[PDB]
DNA sequence: AGTGAAAAATCTAAAGCATCACCTTGCTGAACC
DNA sequence: GGTTCAGCAAGGTGATGCTTTAGATTTTTCAT
């Protein structure tokens, strides 16, 4: 008997529509600390980490740790049934694999409830180690997602350089080179249009833009995305849905073939 | 019907007097005479009682030529199974319906091949109905067959009613033997086989003919065989016509003596006798006869055939250009070939004389010679088999050679004749007759008929030795119901797994790469002693204690295999192998005890009362099933059936009456029902074609009747017996050539050629079993059997691929065998010095032994048993593992093409080149079909003849780049330097036109547009005789319009210039144009795109997959391959996540 | 000699968009009673009735009963150039074999006449059975379009229940079973978003969601749609457009085999 | 180099968005008069000219008459990176062997460089026959484009005719005959719907409508289309507003002189 | 070096479906009387 | 303190490019 209330039901839509496009199967974990989603790609490259706590979930209780291996190509066809202002109530059973949803209209005119049977699978777990994770930058999610979608046509991979003179997004392609610079306009009282860039060293590291497309699908969750990088480490991306939780998403880079011999 | 009776009577004594003057005098004297059978034809010989009756005449030859013909009476056969317990009154009604039309009706019990509960001795019984003549049989066939079809639905409905309960003419339940011919059924029931020494007993006239086999005389007499070949006059650049052109020369070849008859009306001078000897085993004695006109030439030919009297006549493509031309030239000059040698056209367009087997080597080259397809001409077959080059001559220039000098033209004609005759008697004459000793069919039909009906004739022979009733032809059943409840559209077994895993140039001199996994090598080092032990104890069937020299070949094996461990990655020359049984599939029938009549489902298996667990009665085997069907349910089908009943509907018969539901045939209502469901599920169910692919297990019973199994068993071990006998007589010859015993060496040469031909024919039929099983509609064809055989072939061959991927670089997976390479440091072939006197040397294959242990250890089966002696009730227990993957030997070259999209697999496309440069085999290429363009033929020949140059991949692609650069530079310069007269032949494409312009209706295509242009050329007069296949090119200047409406013929360009100019301006929709020469209206973009697609799919894409730069840099890669290649070679690469992030656990949601 | 006026162009443009999918060939009936169209769909399961009364037109003067047999896809292809504001006029003559119609604008500048030929085929005129409707629901068309496109993704066979509490849609299928309830709206006096229930006895049956989508694609016609059901009759869809006329759908339910049920 | 200043750069991105099907590869010619494109399409039918005058732009800076043969559809996939409110700034270079385009966000915190190596093809220039045409018409491109995309799909060939009372467009097809008439606006001074016709002698021409709505659809660059037309000359289609837009099409009559019969 | 006919691969037109820019509308904030 | 008009977020909607299904055409394969 699990319950999970969410009054602002558009954010569950916005997280779930961002994981169909490059994850086929992810295994939700539930415990007293909240709900987690620690799951790798089926292509075995980049990995998801949802963490949502109980200070945004209104009606919420959970006394046992368990897991459910939900499918992602079929769960994001039954959640857009609610509109952008409906409230969403998840329910679950101890012994049954049936996950139930409740979509309730805010004006009390359309009540729907859903059941979905699930299946058990066998995936891997990749825990994160704690590191410096410097060169942290904060950008608007709309601008970053817009430019990430834009650079997909000119190139297939990106070189990201955190240096003193802003941030360098240089995609590498056969036709031309498209590079993006972010200026430190720190003299703004508004946090939306003012970017924060702090660092310990200039870091140059390269990533797969074809995965950055399916990556950047989580646009309208948080107004500001916070991305951070270091050397020889996967990029970390935080989409902080500050009412309860945050999406950390980790993308492994491309590196050289060490020193040739 | 007296007029037709006297007509066929006159035909009977006409053929009889035709053969009496031709040498085949009848068996009219009372006595006993030996003979050897030559021909088999139906005839209409009567009896002394003047009762109408059909008979059959055999032709018997002697060792000294005192030939004769024996006609014996024989009525045709027919079987009808009726309802049980009431078969007397149906036979009495059948006898009383026709005064004396039926000859005899009788009933004797038999056994059904698929009747359940056969252990208690169940019986099903037919009645035999015999007619006195064949045309009465076909008249009764046409009288009764639609009634049978309609009543079959009634019987089917009754069966459905009976199934629901379980949940006068109309007393007949089914009928068979309407497709077996007269002579064929004749042999099936009497067992009289062509090519066997017989003796005949015939006393008096009232007694019939007695015939008895004399099989101890294993020698065979040489029949007098005349091979002949014409040449005709012709007007240039056109296929010759038989109404105006006439023969300048005939050349023919009778039993080693050659003659040449020439027309002196066109030929300028007489021709003297000459000798032509290409090889010492091919003698060429030749005499010349010269006649003033064609009438005296054909008269000399006819009288010399009447005098020498050849039993077997040999041509090359005789049924196409030869016989219609000579028949028409007889008809022009007031004669006919029916009236002097008896050669007329049959119903199928083939020419079969009543006494002279017309026999055509081109059909054998197409079918059994195993030459590559697209290489079926006589020159190719003579070079492949006889091992010499026939003299070539241009038919365009042969007309001027007919008047300039006749000697070289005569040499060409007699070369054609001697090539045809020696390719006949050295190879295919004892081959055909060795096929004939086992197939009950006359020689012209056993050469003409297909592979499946040859297997059918063998199975009918063994079916009537076993006394079973023949299943009919498997018809197509309309609207088959899936057990799920959906009607079908297509229903298919395993889809012919073909995969070209690599593409590139491969040779025995090229250095290739090997990643060797040492785990399989560690397996092999501890296996190899037992592997060679088992190979010598099973492939040779001798004990290992017999040989003494095991240790030194074992040490050579150890040294080679240990020098293979020393590095995984290595580069040397690979030997090219073909890892398979020649037809694994018959052995897959054998070792699994498979047969098409002993595979059922679980329901009728549980209906049988002798089921028992833990026994051999229930065995199961795996395959995979494919069905494209209709997503509409089953109850809706009853709904739409009810809604399509009792309503008005348009009859198909013009001005017909008001038709109802009951008399509608199944095919018209089937189309209506398909249209109704296609309309119903274009709207409600979102689909109309659902492709379900699943896996199935079938239960194979024990042998109710083992007729399909023991045929293959006896035929395989008789093949091996004949192979051993041929090897024994080959060693006898190999001693006799230095014995010096001329008559004895000639007779043992005859014996070894005979045994070689029996071995070759048995090999061809053993290959033919698979080709018979893989078609639908055969009279013994099982769906599940074909699926099982193809899937187990796939599983065995991918097990072999899984192992051989680590000892080299295997290349091409096929439904016939792995085509792969192996390193040369890997040992290839071992000779054994054996102390046995029966074999001083033993040749054993090392990859063969490896594949033998593969198929032995991988597949152990306990179902094999031997029945030696029923009296002692003994049962030895041993397993049969006779899957002999015979490596055919190291080839010289191997070429693979590639495919035109990202990641699709090719469809049976490769070329294999044998060691002496001869093209060993070719499959799936453009040269297979004589159509398309012959702009591509010369390019493809010049590229496949040019892979045998250079040592490294750089050099071989350099030579291929030279060839492609030459041909694309001829294309790129618009073919300007050479004369343009041959260019109109070279560039244009020729498409046939089958129907008329109005048959397709409103549909318009390229051929329809070309026919419309041809109609606009002259008018409806050309449409009246529009049997000519249309040649065309593609226009260029109207851009935007599709190429389906952009075809212009070359017939406009041969017209007078002013109408050409005006009507070309009418075609091109541009009256302001000024030029008329053929330089710009050619769509060179389409032509260079065609040649570009060829050079992509043959050369450049395999080059990109062989890590080399493009040999044709002016032809760009496709986008997907360019992306993959530019991503691969960049050392900047993608790193995965299992290395950069460690593993923290493995779990599963386990059941509690 | 026939003549008709429309001071609005939305409805006559959108009926052809609403009806082109079910019907390929139709038979109009123009008379003093107005415009009649009874038709079978091409699978002969669903029935359609397009009815236009004479008093709904601005001026509607005709001669006598005329049955005319052009198809419908050509009409929707040619007439959809008109907008939602252009005014409509159609004229005809008995002796002429073609019917003309002008799309005119109130400023008398944008104007377009089209004349259409008459291809002649006469289908059978079957009598529509008229009986009582046991359950009547009057509910908005936008919510009905949302719920039909909602249930299209989950399942194929929708089971619909009419009870005292309201209406209940339910969908089976391999991706779960959905349940949607719509209750009475008694505290809402405005009727452009409320529902209305006329109730005799509880009913429920199974219907095909592809056909429901094919009925519901008529949604711009009216702000409300009247679904109604009785014992074993084809379910009727009433599109009360205006005083102009009606557009009525009839759908037979599917018979479920008792075996294995 | 023409790294000109633009107050708004939506025009270039939409003309590349629309003309991605007309020309498969073009060459940008820039001289002291501005930018002049003259390109002949893939089917070799019309010659399209675009004139963007230098004084229409904010600034001009080039060494001489420079023709850069950049593939037209290749840089169309990258030019929509800029927004409709994005601007193109100014830079000075004299020996640039690689052309770069500058992208500047409206908030002046994001700068981007999109480069393209110099590759060139020589295209033959064609003379343009120019004289005073008989009939020039002017209608807003909205309803003209709307009827051109709603009447090309009933017929392939149109007789276009110009007279004093109203210009007509008549296309026949297998589903009927349609035609469009335009009258004259004299009491209307507003630009949004005025159709002004300057008229000399009535003309008749015949054209294919497939090429007219699909390969020559660049409507929102201007708002009023003007068609220049005369006897025995091809079409002149003009999209024209002020100094910000002037493009034109030259579709030719593909009518033979009765050689079919 | 022929022929004819059927199963399957290939080519082409039309419908499904996710996405993007734009039209219209409800909620709300600051200047005004 | 009521008003009111503009600003802006947001749903509905026409238009669009890619994808998927369906029917006609050639191509291989088998019988001859
Ligand atoms: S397998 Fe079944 S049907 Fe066949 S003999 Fe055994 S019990 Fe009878
Ligand atoms: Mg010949
Ligand atoms: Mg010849």
């Amino acid at each position: 008997m699990f319950e999970a209330r969410l009054v602002q039901g558009s954010i569950l839509k916005k997280v779930l529509e961002a994981l169909k496009d490059l994850i086929n199967e992810a295994c939700w974990d539930i415990s007293s600390s909240g709900v987690n989603l620690q799951s790798m790609d089926s292509s075995h490259v980049s990995l998801v980490q949802l963490t949502l706590r109980s200070e945004g979930f209104d009606t919420y209780r959970c006394d046992r740790n368990l897991a459910m291996g939900v499918n992602l190509t079929s769960m994001s066809k039954i959640l857009k049934c609610a509109g952008n202002e409906d409230i969403i109530t998840l329910r679950a059973e101890d012994n049954a694999d049936t996950l139930a949803l409740v979509f309730e209209a805010p004006n009390q005119e359309k009540v729907s409830d859903y059941e979905m049977k699930l299946m058990d699978l066998d995936v891997e777990q990749l825990g994160i180690p704690e590191q410096e994770y410097s060169c942290v930058v904060k950008m608007p999610s709309g601008e970053f997602a817009r430019i990430c979608r834009d650079l997909s046509h000119i190139g297939d991979a990106v070189v990201i350089s955190c240096a003193k003179d802003g941030v360098k997004f240089s995609a590498s392609g056969e036709l031309g080179n498209g590079n993006i610079k972010l200026s430190q306009t720190s003299n703004v009282d508004k946090e939306e249009e003012a970017v924060t860039i702090e660092m310990n060293e200039p870091v140059q590291l390269t990533f797969a833009l074809r995965y950055l497309n399916f990556f950047t699908k989580a646009t309208p969750l948080s107004s500001t995305v916070t991305l951070s990088m270091s050397a020889d480490v996967p990029l970390v991306v935080e989409y902080k849905i500050a009412d309860m939780g945050h999406l950390k998403y980790y993308l492994a880079p491309k590196i050289e073939d060490e020193e040739g011999s | 019907s007296s007029v037709s009776a006297l007509k066929r009577l006159e035909r009977s004594q006409w053929t009889d007097k035709m053969d009496l003057r031709f040498g085949f005098e009848r068996l009219k004297e009372p006595g006993e005479k030996t003979g050897w059978l030559i021909n088999m034809h139906p005839t209409e010989i009567l009896d002394e009682d003047k009762r109408l009756g059909s008979a059959v005449d055999y032709y018997f030859i002697q060792d000294d030529g005192s030939r004769f013909k024996v006609a014996l009476p024989y009525k045709p056969y027919f079987y009808i199974a009726t309802r049980k317990g009431c078969e007397r009154e149906v036979s009495s009604f059948l006898s009383k319906k026709f005064q004396g039309k039926i000859a005899k009706v009788e009933t004797v019990p038999k056994e059904d091949l698929d009747l359940p509960n056969h252990l208690v001795g169940l019986k099903r019984n037919y009645i035999r109905l015999s007619f006195h003549t064949v045309e009465d049989l076909v008249k009764v066939r046409k009288e009764i067959s639609p009634a049978v079809k309609k009543n079959r639905e009634q019987d089917h409905a009754s069966d459905a009613y009976t199934a629901l309960l379980s949940s006068q003419l109309d007393n007949i339940v089914d009928m068979r033997e309407y497709d077996v011919p007269y002579h064929i059924r004749l042999s099936i029931d009497l067992k009289i086989h062509v090519a066997h020494w017989y003796n005949v007993r015939y006393r008096g006239n009232a007694f019939p003919v007695e015939i008895t086999r004399r099989d101890d005389l294993v020698e065979r007499p040489d029949p007098v065989v005349l091979a002949f070949d014409i040449e005709t006059t012709k007007l240039p650049l056109k296929f010759p016509d038989a109404e105006t052109d006439q023969i300048m020369m005939i050349s023919y070849m009778i039993d080693g003596q050659g003659y040449l008859i020439t027309n002196r009306e066109i030929v300028s001078e007489d021709i003297e006798d000459f000798e032509f000897t290409p090889k010492p085993e091919y003698e060429g004695p030749f005499c010349v006869f010269n006649e003033p006109d064609e009438a005296h030439l054909i008269q000399r030919w006819f009288e010399h055939v009447q005098e020498t009297k050849p039993t077997i006549m040999v041509t090359y493509n005789g049924d196409f250009f030869d016989w219609p031309f000579v028949e028409a030239r007889a008809a022009v000059h007031g004669l006919s070939m029916q009236q002097e040698i008896g050669f007329q056209k049959d119903s199928q367009g083939e020419y079969k004389a009543p006494q002279c087997i017309h026999m055509d080597c081109l059909r054998w080259v197409k079918r059994d010679s195993y030459l590559p397809v697209g290489s079926h001409n006589l020159k190719a077959a003579a070079k492949a088999k006889l091992g010499y080059d026939p003299v070539e001559l241009d038919p365009e220039d042969m007309c001027r050679m007919a008047t300039e000098q006749p000697q070289t033209l005569a040499t060409y004609s007699v070369s054609d004749a001697v090539a045809t005759y020696y390719l006949y008697m050295k190879y295919v004459h004892p081959f055909i007759f060795a096929l004939c000793t086992i197939i009950p069919m006359e020689p012209d039909e056993v050469l003409r008929k297909g592979s499946g009906t040859l297997c059918e004739a063998l199975l009918m022979v063994q079916a009537f030795h076993a006394n079973i009733i023949f299943p009919n032809k498997q018809e197509q059943e309309f609207n088959k119901l899936t057990d799920d409840g959906h009607v079908l559209d297509s229903e298919t077994y395993v889809g012919g797994h073909v995969e070209a895993l690599e593409s590139g140039v491969f040779r025995s001199d090229i250095p290739c790469r090997f990643r060797m996994n040492p785990a399989a090598f560690d397996f092999l080092l501890q296996r190899v002693e037992k592997t060679l032990r088992h190979a010598l104890e099973e492939e040779e069937k001798v004990p290992v204690e017999q040989v003494t020299n095991f240790e030194e070949v074992c040490d050579e094996i150890k040294s080679k295999l240990a020098s293979l461990k020393d590095v995984p990655s290595r580069i040397e020359c690979p030997l090219i192998y073909h890892l398979d049984v020649g037809a694994m599939y018959p052995n897959i029938i054998l070792t699994n005890r498979l047969q098409p009549s002993a595979m059922v489902d679980e329901a009728t298996c549980a209906a049988c009362d002798f089921n028992k667990p833990g026994a051999n009665c229930q065995r199961k085997m795996a395959w995979q099933w494919r069905g494209e069907f209709m997503p509409a349910s089953r109850s809706e089908y009853h709904r739409i059936q009810h809604q399509l009943e009792s309503e008005k509907f348009p009859p198909l018969f013009p001005e017909g009456p008001a038709r109802a539901f009951h008399e509608l045939s199944r095919e018209e209502q089937a189309k209506y029902e398909k249209r109704r469901l296609a309309d119903y599920c274009r709207k409600a169910y979102k689909k109309i074609h659902i492709t379900k692919v699943e896996e199935r297990l079938t239960t194979i019973c024990q042998r109710e009747n083992s007729f399909y199994v023991d045929t293959v068993r006896a035929f395989r071990d008789r093949r091996y017996e004949f192979k051993g006998l041929h090897k024994v007589w080959k060693k006898k010859l190999s001693a006799a050539v230095e014995v010096g015993d001329a008559a004895e060496v000639k007779r043992c040469k005859n014996m070894e050629v005979l045994y070689d031909s029996l071995q070759l024919a048995h090999k061809c039929i053993l290959n033919s079993f698979y080709g018979y099983v893989m078609r639908k509609g055969a009279r013994w064809y099982s769906m599940e059997m074909a699926g099982i055989v193809c899937f187990t072939g796939a599983n065995i061959i991918t097990q072999a691929r899984e192992l051989i991927e680590q000892i080299g670089r295997p290349l091409e997976l096929d439904t016939d065998g792995i085509w792969c390479v192996l390193p040369n440091s890997f040992p290839e072939n071992f000779v054994f010095k054996t102390t046995n006197v029966k074999k001083p040397k033993v040749t054993i294959s090392y990859p063969g032994a490896m594949l033998n242990i593969m198929v032995k250890e991988g597949f152990t089966n306990d179902q094999y048993q031997e029945l030696a002696e029923p009296s002692s009730l003994t049962y030895v227990t041993r397993s049969e593992n006779s899957i002999f993957f015979e490596v055919d030997g190291p080839y010289l070259a191997m070429i693979l093409p590639a495919s035109k999209e990202e990641g699709k697999k090719l469809k049976k496309r490769y070329a294999v080149f044998n060691e002496d440069g001869s093209l060993a085999e070719l499959k799936g290429f453009e040269v297979k079909r004589r159509g398309e363009l012959q702009l591509i033929k010369i390019f493809q020949s010049s590229v496949f003849e040019a892979f045998l140059k250079g040592s490294t991949l750089e050099e071989v692609y350099g030579s291929v780049a030279k060839v492609a650069d030459y041909w694309l530079d001829v294309l790129y310069s618009k073919a300007a330097n050479m004369p343009d007269s041959e260019l109109f032949e070279l560039i244009s494409e020729n498409r046939s036109m089958s129907r008329k312009l109005e048959d397709y209706g409103e549909q318009k295509s390229t051929s329809i547009s070309t026919a419309k242009r041809l109609a606009e050329f002259l008018g409806d007069q050309m449409v009246k005789d529009a049997g000519l296949s249309c040649r065309y090119i593609i226009s260029r200047k109207p851009e935007g319009s599709p190429v389906t409406e952009r075809a212009i013929p070359l017939a406009i360009f041969q017209a007078e210039p002013t109408v050409r100019k005006h009507f070309l301006r009418k075609w091109l929709k541009s009256s302001s144009l000024q030029d008329f020469d053929i330089r710009a209206i050619l769509d060179w973009d389409y032509y260079i795109e065609r040649l570009g697609s060829a050079i992509q799919k043959i050369i450049t894409i395999p080059a990109a997959l062989q890590q080399v730069k493009n040999p044709v840099p002016r032809v760009k890669h496709p986008d997907w391959l360019h992306k993959k290649l530019l991503e691969k070679n960049d050392v900047y690469k993608q790193k995965k996540i299992s290395e950069l992030f460690t593993l923290e656990g493995r779990r599963q949601v386990t059941m509690a």
